RNA sequence: UUCUUGCCUUUUACCAGAAC
RNA sequence: AUCCUUAUGCACGGGAAAUACGCAUAUCAGUGAGGAUUCGUCCGAGAUUGUGUUUUUGCUGGUUGAA
C-alpha cells in the first residue's frame, strides 16, 4: 500500500535505510510506482510488514526516480525487491537463477513471510546466501 | 501481533515424572516409532481401513507375529490416551448430572 | 501442539496377507524348534498351528502327519491331526485307528 | 484479473486522499484504508456495513467500491471455477483462494435462500402436504408398520449399537498419526463413552428426550474440484448422540422393513453389483425386447433436484412421527435446525436438511420414500415391494401378471437419482404422447432440440431422436413431474435422462452409479456394433440363453472427477513429499479401477487421461528432483515399491523398461560378474483387478458352493470348517472371508451402512475414495499384492533395482536384516516442536532429499540429464545438473574432506600390506609418494600414489584385470613399480569399475600430464558409489593374489570407507535390524520399578556341566541338574523351574534345545499366572532368548519381551546356598517358589530390595566363597528355615552392602588393573549392569578420528 | 544472586529409584533407602514440628 | 494481445489455427 | 477442657491438568452476567474486548562428545 509502507525519496535515504537497521532485516522494493507487478508486490509486502515488524522492515522505492542503484541489477530493471542485513546484501537462491533479487511476484502472504524469515535467519548466521523453502522456477 | 524475532533457542533441557508425562503426550511413542520403521525387502504390513487402505502398520508387528496374526503389544502406552479439555470435562459432568436428575 | 495419536487407536483387524519372505523366517524358527530335539510333541503341534494361521492346509497335513508317525506317541498330537482333517470320514477313522 | 480488485482499492484510496489534502492527512488516509477493508470484509461475511459517525458521501463512495469489488470478485471466482473444471491452467494458491471465495458465495446464496423462505413461508401449500402425508400414511398402513419406539432404558441390542456408533466415529482417526485439538477431543469423548458406557447411554437418551438446542455447526466447504460443498463439522459431544441415533433407527428400520426393496444403497449390493442387478432385471422382464406389436420401453433416469435442500422440517417432523417415537422426531428436527457458522458468517438452518448430521442419511431416505411413493402411486409401490409379511427381492415379483399390470416395470432410487423402466404396449404409449401434446403444444417439432442424450456413446449407438420416441419420452417425463410436487423436489428436464427402447431405438441406455450402461438385445444385435470389449452378457432366468449385451463405459462425469482428483494431487505437491504424492496417485488409480473394473478398458478418454495423469505425476517428481527436465528417468525410481526405496506408482500405461536400465553387477571373490539384456514392460494395474462380470458370476458360484458345504456339514453334524473353503476364500461379494470374521455377530447390527458411508462425504472432510465398499461387510474386493511382486520381476528382480540405487554404497552384504525409517514418521517426529513455518517446510522437504540420495546413482547420469558436468567440491562426485537436494546430500556425506581421507586411507592400507609382504614378493622398499592435496579428486589427469622398488628385477605381465587367472610373466622386465589408488562415485551408466580402470590406465600412462615414474604399474580403482574395486595394470608373480586379498579386506575393514558407508546410511536413514524392543540399560533401569508387573528370566543355569574345581583346580567330570531362574522384582517371588538331568539323556544339539525348553517353561508360567498377575515385560538376561520366547509368547501379545544390556547377576542363583541345594536334590522336573527378598519388603521398598539382591548376587558371581564369608561374618545372625538370606537388622544390612561393594570393587581392581576411584556413574554401571562399557572397536575409533578431522 | 541456600531434590520412596543427584543410589542401596526415608521423616517431622 | 489446440513445466523459441 | 461444621491462611502426603493460567488506567455486569425450560418456569455469576505466555517457567544431575 501507498499509505502503509514507508517509501524512500533519494538514493542517500535508501543507503541510510540499508545501513541503519542493525537488528532487523531490510526489504527494499525497487519498482516503478504505477506498474501492475510492482503494485501487487507492494500490496503483498504491506500485509507482511506488520506481521514481521519485529524481524524485518519493508521500504518502497520508485526506481525511475532514484537511478543511483542501477549498479544493483545491471540495467535490466524489472519490478524487484532486495534484501539487506548489516549493510551486507543478502542473496536468496530461488529457482529463478537470479539469486540476488526476487524479480517476481509471489501470491502467498505466508510464503513471502516464510522466505523473509529464512533470509533473516541466514543473515543472523552470517550466511550471505540462503536456499528458499519454496522452489519457484515457474514465476521468474 | 508480530511474529517473534526468529532465534532458534534450545534452552529448556528438562525431565521429571511430572514433566515427562505431559511431554509423553507429545512424544512419538515406541509403537509409533516402530511403525515408522519399514522392513526393507518385505512388502510392509498395511491395514485396510475402509476410509483408506493407505495406512502402514509398519514394523510395530514383529515379523513372526505378523505372519501369525495381530498384537496388543502395540497398545502399550497409557500416558497419551486422549484426555478431554477442561471445558469438555465440565460439559460432560453437567450432562451426567442432568441425566441423573432425569432418572430421579 | 498437534497432539500424538492416542497410541491404542492404531489399526488392528483385517490386515494384508502374510508375506512369503515373512513366513519363511517363521518356518525356519519352527524347524529349529522341532529339529533341535522333539518337545516331544508340542513343537509339531506348534508348527501345525502356525500353518493353520499362516495360512496353509496341505503342507501342514503332509508334515504334521509325518512328525506324528515317527518319534511321538501323545494324545494331543493325534487330536490335532484329527482336527486338521475335517475331510469327514475315512482319514479321521484312519487317524483314530492309529491313535487308540 | 485478480489484480483488478487491488487496483480498484488503490485507485479509490488515492482519489480519497486527493479529495482530503488536509493537515494530519496521512493518519486519516490510513484510517480510511481500514474502513475500506472493513466494508469489504463485512460484505464477504454478508453482514451490513452501517458505520454511525461516517459522513455520507464517503460512505456512499465506500459502498460503490464494495459493489464494484463484488461485481469483479464474484464473476472472477466463477471464471476461476470454470477454468478449474476445464482443467486449463491455474496457480496453486489461486485455486485455494477461489475455493474460499466460492465457498463464501455459496454460503451467501444458501443463507439468502433461507432468509427468503423465512420471509414468504414454506413452499409446500397445505393441500400438497395433505396429499403427500396422506400417501405416506396409506403406505404405512399397507405395510402395517410398527413404529420405531424410543430406545428403551434397558434396551436389548443397545450396547452393541453404541459400540458400532463409536467405531464409525473412531474410523477417521485410526489412520492418522497426530491429532489436532478437535480430533483429540472427539477421541477422548469416544473413550469416555466406551469406558462409562452406561453413563454415555443415559446421556444420549436424555439428549434424545429433551435436548432441542445445540452447539452450532461449522461448514468447511469441500474440495471436489468439479463441484464443491459441503462438510458439516458437528459438535463432538452431540456427534455421539447423533451417531447412536443413526445406528439405532437404521437397525430398527431394517428389522421392521420401513424401506422398500427398491431404495438404494442397500447393505447387500456394492454399486457395481447393484448396476449389474438392475441390468439383469431390465433384461429379465417378460418380452421387453419384443417390439413387433409397437412396444416401447422407456428407462427414465433423473436427479430429484434439491431434495435434501428443500426438506421442510414441519412436514418432515410429521412424517417422522409416523415412523419413530415423536420425541426422537422432534430431536431430529431441532438438530436440523441449527445455527450454521462459517468463518465469521452465520445463518440459521430453518429449511433444508443438514446432510452432515450422522442420522441425516436415514432421514433423507425416508423423505425419498415419500417421493418414491408419489412417483409410483400406492398400488404400484405395493406391487413392487409385494405384501408386508413376505416382501420381494429387488426387481422380483410374485407373478408375471402383476409385473405386466402397470407401465412402471422396474423402479429404483439411488439417493437423489431415480430410475424408472416403463413398458408400453404401443397404443398406451401413443395415448400418452397425445395427452402430452394436448397439454404442451408442439407445432414446430423442436422437441428433439433440448432433449438430453448420452454423448459419451457414439452418435450411431446412443438414443436416436426418432420423433415419436422423443415425444413418448418427454410425455413420460411430464407424467412423472405431475406425479411429484414441486415444493418437495425440483425434478427438472435438464437433469433427466429418458432413454427410449422402441422399434426405432435398439440400444437401451442409462447411467447408474457412475457407469454409463448401454443394453442391446440379441434380436437387435446387428446395428452399429463391434460386440466385444467392455461388456456384460445378460442371461435370462427362464431361458438361460445369452439374451442381451450390456456395454459399459465410465460416465463422463466420473472421468472428469478422476481428472480433477489427479490435478488436485499434482497441485499441493509443493510441501507434499514425492512418496506421499505417489501414494495419493495409487489410491486414486486403485479407486478408479477397483470400482469401474471392466468399464475402463472401453472408455478411451478415461484411458488417455490415465496415461497423461501418470505422466504428469512422474513429471512432478522429476521437477522436484531438478529444474531441468530429464531426457528420461528410469521407470525403476517410480514403479519400484515403497519398501525397496522407490515411489511405488501402480502404472496405468505402456511403460517401457529399457534394456539399458536392467543391467547389474556383483562384487565377489571370483570377480565382478555382470548381467545385461523380447522386451520388459512395467505391469499395468489392468491385469490385476478381476472384471466385475467375473466377480459377480464368481460370487454366485462360490456362495452356492458355500451353501452346499454348510448343508453337508449339517448332514454330518459339524460346524462348517473354514479350512474346507480355502480356494474360494478370497472370492465372492461379499467375500467368503466375511462369514468367518471374528466380529460377524456385532456387524449384524451395523445396518444401513453403505448409505452411511456414502453420506460421510458431508461430515468428514478429506473425501473417501472407497465410499462404495465397507471392508468390514465385504472384504478385500481387490488384491494387488500380486502386482507388487510382478513389478519387481519386470524390473529384473530386486538386485537390478538395487543396482540403480545407492544401496550398495551403504556397503551391506545382503538386504535381509535392513529397515528404513520412513519419511512420514520422520516428519511427524520433528512436528512436535515450537517451529516457524519455514522450519516445517524444510522438514517436509527432507523426505524427498533422502529419496533423491537413494536414487542418486540413476538420477545423476548423462543419459538422464545433460549439460555442465560439474565436479562437487573436494570430491570426484560429478553432478549432471544441480539436482539441488542430491547435491546437498552429497556434500553432507563427503563433509570434512571425506573423499581425500578415504583415498589416503586406502593408500596407507596398501602400503601396510606391501610392508607385510616384502621378502616374499622381492620388494626392496615401499614409498608412499607425497602428492598434491587435490590429487584424490583429479579426474582430468592422475598420479602415482605408492612407488615400489625391486630387490633385483621383476618380470611383469601385460596390463590386465585383477581377476585374470591366465597371466604370463615373460612380457617385460622392470626394477620400479607404482600403485594408483583411484576413486569414483559411479552412476548406473558408468559404474563398470573394471572398464574404467582399463580406460584410465590406457590414458594416464600414455598421457604426459599424468606423471608416473615407471611405465609399469597398477591402478586400483575403488568405486565408492557401488563399493566395488578392480585393479588394472602390470603384475609380478605373487602380487596379484596379495592385491586381491587386500581389496577383499580393505572393503570389509578400511575405516574411511566404513565412515562413508555410515554417512550414506544416515542420509538414507537405512538401519540394520539389531532388535526392535528397547534394551534395559543404565538409562532405563529406573523404568523397572514402576507399577507395571515384570519378570526377569535367566537361562544361564539350564544345562550345567560338572567339571568340579576347588581353589587349586583339580579335575573331576560330572553333569548336574539345571534351573530356570524367573524372578518378579516387585513381589520378590522366584518361579524356579528345576530342569532335571533326565531331560538331556540321548539328546543332541543340546544348547539350542535348552533355549527352547526355557522358552516353553516361561510360556507355561505365563499361562499359569492369571490376567491380573501376568507380566507386561518379560525381561530376559541373555541376548538370544528372544526368538524362541517370542514364538512361545504369541498367545500373550500384551507381553513385551525385552532383552537387556545389563549382564544381570541371576547367574548366581546357584551361588545362593538353599537354591543350589534344592537344584541338587530334585529327582524330576519341578517348579519351586521362593521369596528372594525373604523379609525385606515389609521394611524397605521393592526397588531397594532389588538393588540389595543385585549387590549380593553380583558379589557372589565375582567371588563366591568370599561372598559367602561376608554373608556369614557373625555366626549369631541366623538364616531361617524358610529364608534365603541372613536376617540382619538395618544397620547390619547396610554394613553387609558396604562389604559387598568393597568386594566387588577390589575384585574388579585385581582383575582389570584399574584404579578404584572412577566416577559414581562408572561405579553404578559396574554394579547394576556389569555392562560392556563404551568400548568402541579399533575400527570404530579410527572412524571417529576421521570424522573429527 | 544471593546463593543463601541451595535447593536439593525432594526424594520420596517413588523418586528413590530415579534420583541420582545425591550419590549412593545403587552403590549403598540400603543406605540410600535410609537417607530417603529419613529425609521423608524429617519433612513430615518438620511439618509436625511447625504445627506444634 | 485475446481465444482455442499441443509441447507442459517456465523463459525464450516454437508446435497448429482463429480473432483484433 | 474434649468433639464437631464452615471458610480461609500455612504446611505433610496423594492425585489430575497445563488447549491451560494469567494480566489490563479497558467496555459491561446480583439496580442481573451468562445460562437452562416440561413453556408453567428455573438456575444464578461472570461476560465482552485487548493481550502475554501456553509441544511449556526456574533450577539441578549424568553420560557424553568437543578433541
Amino acid at each position: 500500500a501507498s499509505v502503509l509502507l514507508p517509501q524512500l525519496r533519494t538514493g542517500w535515504h535508501v543507503d541510510q535505510a540499508i545501513v541503519t537497521e542493525t537488528k532487523r532485516l531490510v526489504v527494499i522494493r525497487f519498482g516503478r510506482k504505477n506498474d501492475r507487478q510492482c503494485m501487487i508486490m507492494d500490496e503483498l509486502l504491506s500485509s507482511i510488514a506488520e506481521r514481521v515488524r519485529n524481524f524485518a522492515v519493508i521500504y518502497l522505492c520508485d526506481i525511475d526516480e532514484v537511478s543511483d542503484f542501477d549498479e544493483m541489477y545491471e540495467l535490466t530493471d524489472p519490478m524487484t525487491v532486495m534484501f539487506f542485513y548489516h549493510n551486507k546484501h543478502m542473496m536468496c537462491d530461488f529457482g529463478t537463477g537470479n539469486n540476488n533479487k526476487l524479480n517476481f511476484i509471489v501470491d502467498d502472504k505466508q510464503e513471502m513471510i516464510d522466505i523473509l524469515e529464512t533470509i533473516f535467519r541466514g543473515a543472523r548466521k552470517n550466511k550471505g546466501l540462503v536456499v528458499s523453502p519454496y522452489d519457484y522456477n515457474h514465476k521468474r | 501481533k508480530a511474529l517473534p524475532i526468529p532465534e532458534d533457542q534450545p534452552k529448556k533441557k528438562r525431565a521429571g515424572r511430572k514433566f515427562r508425562k505431559y511431554k509423553e503426550k507429545f512424544r512419538l511413542s515406541h509403537v509409533r516409532q516402530l511403525q515408522n520403521r519399514m522392513e526393507f525387502g518385505k512388502q510392509e504390513q498395511t491395514v485396510l481401513d475402509s476410509y483408506g487402505e493407505e495406512v502402514g502398520l509398519g514394523m510395530s508387528n514383529t515379523s513372526l507375529q505378523q505372519a501369525v496374526g495381530a498384537t496388543s503389544g502395540s497398545r502399550r502406552s497409557a500416558g497419551n490416551q486422549a484426555k478431554l479439555t477442561k471445558v469438555m470435562k465440565h460439559r460432560i459432568s453437567e450432562a451426567n448430572q442432568q441425566a441423573d436428575e432425569f432418572l430421579i | 501442539l498437534s497432539y500424538l495419536k492416542d497410541l491404542e487407536n492404531d489399526r488392528v483387524n483385517s490386515l494384508s496377507d502374510a508375506t512369503l519372505e515373512d513366513l519363511q523366517k517363521m518356518r525356519t524358527i519352527l524347524k529349529s524348534y522341532r529339529k533341535a530335539d522333539p518337545t516331544n510333541p508340542q513343537g509339531w503341534i506348534a508348527s501345525a498351528r502356525l500353518e493353520e494361521k499362516a495360512r496353509k492346509f496341505s503342507v501342514a497335513k503332509k508334515i504334521i502327519e509325518n512328525g506324528c508317525q515317527e518319534c511321538p506317541r501323545s494324545s494331543d498330537i493325534w487330536l490335532e491331526n484329527i482336527r486338521l482333517h475335517e475331510s469327514d470320514v475315512h482319514y479321521c477313522k484312519t487317524l483314530v485307528a492309529t491313535a487308540i | 484479473d485478480a489484480y483488478y480488485d487491488l487496483e480498484l482499492r488503490n485507485s479509490v484510496m488515492d482519489d480519497i486522499l486527493e479529495m482530503m489534502p488536509e493537515s494530519i492527512r496521512q493518519k486519516k488516509a490510513r484510517t480510511i484504508l481500514q474502513h475500506l477493508s472493513e466494508a469489504w470484509r463485512c460484505w464477504k461475511a454478508n453482514i451490513p456495513w452501517d458505520v454511525p459517525g461516517m459522513p455520507a458521501p464517503i460512505k456512499k463512495i465506500i459502498e460503490r467500491y464494495i459493489k464494484s469489488k463484488a461485481d469483479a470478485w464474484v464473476s472472477a471466482a466463477h471464471y476461476n471455477r470454470e477454468r478449474i473444471k476445464r482443467g486449463a491452467h491455474v496457480e496453486k494458491t489461486m485455486v485455494k483462494k477461489n475455493l474460499g471465495r466460492l465457498t463464501r458465495l455459496w454460503i451467501k446464496n444458501e443463507q439468502e435462500r433461507q432468509r427468503q423462505i423465512q420471509k414468504n413461508g414454506p413452499e409446500i401449500t397445505p393441500e400438497e402436504a395433505t396429499t403427500i402425508f396422506s400417501v405416506m400414511v396409506e403406505w404405512l398402513e399397507s405395510r402395517s408398520f410398527s413404529p420405531i419406539p424410543f430406545p428403551p432404558l434397558t434396551y436389548k441390542n443397545d450396547t452393541k449399537i453404541l459400540v458400532l456408533a463409536l467405531e464409525d466415529l473412531k474410523d477417521v482417526y485410526a489412520s492418522k498419526v497426530r491429532l489436532n485439538a478437535s480430533e483429540r477431543e472427539e477421541l477422548a469423548l469416544i473413550e469416555e463413552a466406551y469406558d462409562n458406557p452406561h453413563d454415555t447411554l443415559n446421556r444420549i437418551k436424555k439428549y434424545l428426550l429433551t435436548q432441542r438446542v445445540f452447539k452450532p455447526v461449522d461448514i468447511t466447504m469441500m474440495e471436489n474440484y468439479q463441484n464443491i460443498s459441503p462438510v458439516y463439522s458437528v459438535d463432538p459431544l452431540e456427534k455421539i448422540t447423533d451417531a447412536y441415533l443413526d445406528q439405532y433407527l437404521w437397525y430398527e428400520a431394517d428389522q421392521r422393513k420401513l424401506f422398500p426393496n427398491w431404495i438404494k444403497p442397500s447393505d447387500s449390493e456394492i454399486p457395481p453389483l447393484l448396476v449389474y442387478k438392475w441390468t439383469q432385471g431390465i433384461n429379465n422382464l417378460s418380452e421387453i425386447w419384443d417390439v413387433s406389436r409397437g412396444q416401447s420401453a422407456v428407462l427414465l433416469e433423473t436427479t430429484l433436484g434439491e431434495m435434501a435442500e428443500k426438506i421442510d422440517f414441519t412436514l418432515l417432523n410429521r412424517l417422522l412421527r409416523l415412523i419413530v417415537d415423536p420425541n426422537i422426531a422432534d430431536y431430529i428436527t431441532a438438530k436440523n435446525n441449527v445455527v450454521i457458522n462459517f468463518k465469521d458468517m452465520s445463518h440459521v438452518n430453518k429449511y433444508g436438511l443438514i446432510r452432515g448430521l450422522k442420522f441425516a442419511s436415514f432421514i433423507f431416505q425416508y423423505y425419498g420414500l415419500v417421493i418414491d411413493l408419489l412417483l409410483l402411486g400406492q398400488e404400484r409401490a405395493t406391487d413392487l415391494a409385494g405384501p408386508a409379511n413376505n416382501p420381494n427381492e429387488f426387481m422380483q415379483f410374485k407373478s408375471k401378471e402383476v409385473e405386466k399390470a402397470h407401465p412402471i416395470r422396474l423402479y429404483t432410487r439411488y439417493l437423489d437419482r431415480i430410475y424408472m423402466l416403463f413398458h408400453f404396449e404401443e397404443d398406451e404409449g401413443e395415448e400418452l404422447t397425445d395427452e402430452y401434446l394436448a397439454e404442451n403444444p408442439d407445432p414446430n417439432f423442436e422437441n428433439s432440440i433440448g432433449y438430453n442424450n448420452r454423448k459419451c456413446w457414439p452418435k450411431d449407438s446412443r438414443m436416436r431422436l426418432i420423433r415419436q420416441d422423443v415425444n413418448l419420452g418427454r410425455a413420460v417425463f411430464w407424467e412423472i413431474q405431475s406425479r411429484v410436487p414441486t415444493s418437495l423436489t425440483s425434478i427438472k428436464w435438464e437433469n433427466a435422462f429418458v432413454s427410449v427402447y422402441s422399434k426405432n431405438n435398439p440400444n437401451l441406455l442409462f447411467s447408474m452409479c457412475g457407469f454409463e450402461v448401454r443394453i442391446l438385445p440379441r434380436q437387435r444385435m446387428e446395428e452399429v456394433v463391434s460386440n466385444d470389449e467392455g461388456v456384460w452378457d445378460l442371461v435370462d432366468e427362464r431361458t438361460k440363453q445369452r439374451t442381451a449385451k450390456a456395454y459399459l463405459k465410465v460416465s463422463e462425469e466420473e472421468i472428469k472427477k478422476f481428472d480433477s482428483r489427479i490435478r488436485g494431487i499434482l497441485m499441493a505437491s509443493g510441501s507434499t513429499t514425492f512418496t506421499k504424492v505417489a501414494a495419493k496417485w495409487n489410491t486414486s488409480l486403485i479407486s478408479l479401477f477397483t470400482y469401474f473394473r471392466e468399464a475402463i478398458v472401453a472408455t478411451e478418454p478415461l484411458l488417455d487421461i490415465l496415461v497423461k495423469g501418470e505422466t504428469r505425476i512422474q513429471n512432478r517428481v522429476k521437477l522436484g528432483l531438478n529444474s531441468k527436465m530429464p531426457t528420461r528417468f528410469p521407470p525403476a525410481v517410480f514403479y519400484t515399491p515403497k519398501e525397496l526405496g522407490g515411489l511405488g506408482m501402480i502404472s496405468a500405461s505402456h511403460i517401457l523398461i529399457p534394456a539399458s536400465d536392467l543391467s547389474w553387477s556383483k562384487q565377489t571373490d571370483t570377480g565382478i560378474t555382470h548381467f545385461r539384456a523380447d522386451e520388459k514392460l512395467i505391469p499395468t494395474i489392468f491385469r490385476y483387478i478381476t472384471t466385475w462380470e467375473n466377480e459377480f458370476l464368481d460370487s454366485q458360484r462360490v456362495w452356492a458352493e458355500y451353501a452346499t458345504k454348510r448343508q453337508e456339514a449339517i448332514q454330518q453334524n459339524r460346524r462348517l470348517a473354514f479350512e474346507e473353503l480355502e480356494g474360494s476364500w478370497d472370492r465372492g461379494i461379499p467375500r467368503i472371508s466375511t462369514l468367518f470374521q471374528r466380529d460377524r455377530h456385532t456387524l449384524a447390527y451395523d445396518r444401513g451402512h453403505r448409505i452411511r458411508r456414502e453420506f460421510k462425504q458431508y461430515s468428514l472432510e478429506r473425501n473417501s475414495p472407497f465410499w462404495w465398499t465397507n471392508s468390514h461387510h465385504d472384504g478385500k474386493l481387490w488384491n494387488l499384492n500380486a502386482y507388487r511382486t510382478d513389478v519387481i520381476q519386470a524390473l529384473g528382480g530386486i538386485e537390478t533395482i538395487l543396482e540403480h540405487t545407492l544401496f550398495k554404497g551403504t556397503g551391506f552384504n545382503s538386504w535381509e536384516g535392513l529397515f528404513w525409517e520412513k519419511a512420514s514418521g520422520f516428519e511427524d517426529s520433528m512436528q512436535f516442536k515450537k517451529l516457524t513455518h519455514a522450519q516445517r517446510t524444510g522438514l517436509s522437504q527432507i523426505p524427498n532429499r533422502r529419496f533423491t540420495l537413494w536414487w542418486s546413482p540413476t538420477i545423476n547420469r548423462a543419459n538422464v540429464y545433460v549439460g555442465f558436468l560439474v565436479q562437487l567440491d573436494l570430491t570426484g562426485i560429478f553432478l549432471h545438473g544441480k539436482i539441488p537436494t542430491l547435491k546437498i546430500s552429497l556434500i553432507q556425506i563427503f563433509r570434512a574432506h571425506l573423499w581425500q581421507k578415504i583415498h589416503e586411507s586406502i593408500v596407507f592400507d596398501i602400503c601396510q600390506i606391501l610392508d607385510g609382504e616384502l621378502d616374499v614378493l622381492q620388494i626392496e622398499s615401499v614409498t608412499k609418494e607425497t602428492v598434491h592435496p587435490r590429487k584424490s579428486y583429479k579426474m582430468n589427469s592422475s598420479a602415482a600414489d605408492i612407488t615400489m622398488e625391486s630387490v633385483h628385477e621383476w618380470e611383469v605381465s601385460k596390463p590386465s584385470l585383477l581377476h585374470e587367472t591366465n597371466d604370463s610373466f615373460k612380457g617385460l622386465i622392470t626394477n620400479k613399480m607404482w600403485f594408483d589408488v583411484q576413486l569414483r562415485y559411479g552412476d548406473y551408466d558408468s559404474h563398470d569399475i573394471s572398464r574404467y580402470v582399463r580406460a584410465k590406465f590406457l590414458d594416464y600412462t600414455t598421457d604426459n600430464v599424468s606423471m608416473y615414474p615407471s611405465p609399469t604399474g597398477v591402478m586400483i580403482g575403488i568405486d565408492l558409489a557401488y563399493n566395488m574395486y578392480d585393479a588394472y595394470g602390470n603384475w609380478f608373480n605373487g602380487l596379484k593374489p596379495l592385491i586381491q586379498n587386500s581389496m577383499r579386506t580393505i572393503m570389509k575393514a578400511n575405516p574411511a570407507l566404513y565412515v562413508l558407508r555410515e554417512r550414506i546410511r544416515k542420509g538414507l536413514q537405512i538401519y540394520q535390524s539389531s532388535v526392535q524392543e528397547p534394551f534395559l540399560n543404565s538409562s532405563n533401569y529406573a523404568e523397572l520399578f514402576n507399577n507395571d508387573i515384570k519378570l526377569f528370566v535367566d537361562d544361564t543355569n539350564v544345562y550345567r556341566v560338572t567339571v568340579h574345581k576347588t581353589f587349586e583346580g583339580n579335575v573331576a567330570t560330572k553333569a548336574i541338574n539345571g534351573c530356570i531362574f524367573t524372578l518378579n522384582p516387585k513381589t520378590g517371588h522366584l518361579f524356579l523351574k528345576i530342569i532335571h538331568t533326565s531331560v538331556w539323556a540321548g539328546q543332541k544339539r543340546l544348547s539350542q534345545l535348552a533355549k527352547w525348553k526355557t522358552a516353553e517353561e516361561v510360556s507355561a508360567l505365563v499361562r499359569s499366572l492369571p490376567k491380573e498377575e501376568q507380566p507386561k515385560q518379560i525381561i530376559v538376561t541373555r541376548k538370544a532368548m528372544l526368538d524362541p520366547l517370542e514364538v512361545h509368547m504369541l498367545d500373550f501379545p500384551n507381553i513385551a519381551i525385552r532383552p537387556t544390556e545389563l549382564r544381570l547377576p541371576f547367574s548366581a542363583a546357584m551361588s545362593i546356598d538353599k537354591l543350589s541345594d534344592v537344584v541338587m536334590k530334585a529327582t524330576e522336573p519341578q517348579m519351586v517358589l521362593f521369596n528372594i527378598y525373604d523379609d525385606w519388603l515389609d521394611r524397605i521398598s521393592s526397588y531397594t530390595a532389588f538393588s540389595r539382591l543385585t549387590l549380593l548376587l553380583r558379589a557372589l558371581k565375582t567371588n563366591e566363597e568370599s561372598a559367602k564369608m561376608i554373608l556369614l561374618s557373625d555366626p549369631t545372625i541366623t538364616i531361617k528355615s524358610y529364608h534365603l538370606w541372613p536376617s540382619f537388622t538395618d544397620e547390619q544390612w547396610i554394613t553387609i552392602e558396604s562389604q559387598m561393594r568393597d568386594l566387588i570393587l577390589t575384585e574388579y581392581g585385581r582383575k582389570y588393573n584399574v584404579n578404584i576411584s572412577a566416577l559414581t556413574q562408572t561405579e553404578i554401571k559396574d554394579i547394576i549392569l556389569g555392562q560392556n562399557i563404551k568400548a568402541p572397536s579399533v575400527k570404530r575409533q579410527k572412524m571417529a578420528e576421521l570424522e573429527a578431522a | 544472586l544471593g546463593l543463601l541456600p541451595k535447593p536439593e531434590p525432594k526424594v520420596k520412596l517413588s523418586n528413590m529409584m530415579s534420583v541420582f543427584e545425591n550419590d549412593q543410589n545403587i552403590t549403598d542401596p540400603t543406605a540410600w533407602e535410609k537417607v530417603v526415608k529419613d529425609q521423608v521423616d524429617l519433612r513430615k517431622r518438620k511439618h509436625l514440628e511447625e504445627n506444634e
